[PDB]
């Protein structure tokens, strides 16, 4: 996890700038560490890069191929049921 | 200028990301204000965060199982225990605690930080002037001053989970509308500025300083105009109030041409074709948000509020009606004349102002 | 090769990109011990945009259900094929 740690370190930056330069440098290094691993985790995992939050219309095209291929199967199966009963 | 810029950046960061409501962030906020803080375990389910200063002690009860604040108590180490930290709502038997509400009703610590900064200001600047006592009593003195001066203003303490003395008017629907907020602020300009106790005497019908020995240094009593918000801004004649009493002048920074919409309405030929507008203002109109009303300036509260009310009822409505696409309309600082048909001035009653606007609307429609 | 093109197409990739850029600006500022407010505010609003896109990704499951119904489609097709 890097998201809550980034949040928290962000908040003790914005709460206490009066800390000596040592703490500021160390904490900024810590955030650089967390975002470095963030880029590493992104880079090494395929699923988290394919699904980068947003839905283009490809989901609606999946729904169109799904619905058109289902109903034609139902129609042909109805035709087979009607024909074979003789 | 480095320290002033750094303080301005720190104030900006505190306001931009107040932090989430957690026990740790509340403790860090109190420590950032220089408040002493300790945590006690009252039970397996309840922890108390106690924070203290010179006069104030704040106990915050935290439910460890629910991840929620359960209670907040303010205690004063002053001889004055009667400080009102509840919201004034008419008709609710449950006085809702401002500090508790600021930690339970809001998504962030911003409401709590502002209320804590106000309590810390009273704490730091109270001595023999007790600002907790004086600020509580001041709300009663202002209420009396309005009764004695026949001003149709209501005084409430603590509106919308915020510390302050709120001055309300009746709006068109009988709904109370805040006009102004009175509160104490640190005097950034003069640390040697003496703030005295002024009492409204029923006998003299005037503000009096009973104890010129009772003062605090580096604090001002501020009157802030509560805009309902550019047409909802209140504009004042430049010479209406001494420039030394103006804390916050909204400088229209020199890259957006927003004249007062009033002055653009003397320059732009897009009028109701039935009205010839005449400007008789002798002074420039300035937007003022905050006034110093400290010491001898407490008499100005009634004059400022009458102007704010007259500007809302008369001026802003006249401007709205003229701006919506031949009678002469003369508009001056303290009087408005519609040919020989109707007039009103700043010293007339609110009923005369309403009758003027009704007649003006009937002619312009 | 088309994989990276697809990855660059979704907004949250650009979001992480300029978030990294904003922190780079911030660290350069603190290195110069001259903290510029605009960099920090840009960082926080970019982080917020990241987090809203983090929610927007979650409502994921629709694609997964489409995937299972696709497998149902081809298995039914194979069944009818051997029939």
């Amino acid at each position: 996890e890097f998201i809550p740690h980034i949040f928290y370190s962000l908040h003790q930056i914005r709460k206490d700038p009066n800390n000596l330069s040592n703490q500021l440098e160390t904490l900024t290094g810590s955030i650089r560490h967390r975002l470095k691993l963030c880029k590493s985790l992104i880079s090494e995992n395929e699923d988290t890069k394919d699904l980068l939050s947003k839905s283009p219309s490809e989901w609606q095209d999946i729904i169109h191929q799904r619905e058109q291929e289902l109903q034609i199967k139902r129609d042909v199966l109805d035709d087979l049921y009607r024909k074979l009963q003789r | 200028s480095y320290v002033e810029t750094l303080d301005s950046m720190i104030e900006l960061f505190k306001d931009y990301k107040p932090g989430s409501i957690t026990l740790e962030n509340i403790t860090r906020l109190c420590q950032t204000l220089g408040l002493e803080s300790f945590t006690e375990e009252l039970s397996n389910e309840l922890s108390r965060l106690s924070t203290a200063s010179k006069i104030i002690v704040i106990d915050v009860d935290y439910n460890k199982k629910q991840d929620r604040i359960q209670d907040v108590k303010l205690v004063l180490a002053s001889n004055f225990d009667n400080f009102d930290y509840f919201n004034q709502r008419d008709g609710e038997h449950e006085k809702s605690n401002i500090l508790l509400n600021s930690l339970t009703k809001y998504p962030d610590l911003k409401a709590f930080h502002n209320n804590l900064k106000f309590l810390y200001l009273l704490d730091a600047y109270s001595h023999k002037l007790d600002l907790f006592k004086y600020f509580t009593e001041l709300s009663h003195y202002i209420r009396q001053c309005f009764q004695d001066n026949c001003c149709d203003f209501k005084v409430r303490t603590n509106l919308n989970d915020k510390f302050g003395i709120y001055i309300l008017t009746q709006g068109i629907n009988g709904k109370e509308v805040p006009l102004a907020k009175i509160y104490l602020e640190e005097n950034k300009s003069d640390s040697q500025y003496r703030f005295y106790e002024y009492i409204y005497s029923q006998e003299t019908k005037s503000w009096i300083n009973e104890s010129a020995e009772n003062f605090s240094n580096g604090i001002s009593l501020v009157m802030e105009i509560v805009a309902n918000a550019y047409t909802d801004l209140i504009w004042f004649p430049e010479d209406f109030i001494s420039p030394e009493l103006i804390i916050d002048k909204v400088t229209c920074s020199s890259n957006s041409s927003s004249s007062p919409p009033i002055i653009d309405l003397f320059s732009n030929n897009n009028y109701n074709s039935r009205i010839q507008l005449m400007n008789d203002f002798t002074t420039k109109l300035i937007n003022i948000k905050k006034f110093d009303i400290s010491n001898d300036n407490l008499d100005l509260i009634s004059e400022i509020l009458k102007w704010v009310q007259w500007s809302r009822i008369v001026l802003q409505n006249v401007f709205k009606l003229v701006s919506t696409p031949v009678l002469q309309l003369i508009v001056s600082e303290d009087h408005i004349i519609l040919d020989t048909i109707s007039e009103c001035n700043l010293y007339d009653d609110v009923k005369c102002w309403s009758k003027f606007i009704e007649k003006f609307q009937d002619i312009v429609s | 090769t088309n994989s990276e093109d697809k990855l660059s197409k979704v907004q949250l990739y650009e979001d992480l990109c300029r978030y990294e850029d904003t922190l780079s600006k911030l660290v350069e500022s603190v290195d110069r011990f001259k903290p510029n407010l605009d960099i920090a505010k840009d960082l926080i609003r970019t982080d917020e945009a990241l987090f809203e896109n983090v929610k927007l990704l979650a409502e994921d499951n629709i694609y997964r259900n489409l995937q299972k119904i696709d497998k149902d489609s081809e298995e039914l097709d194979s069944k009818t094929r051997k029939i």
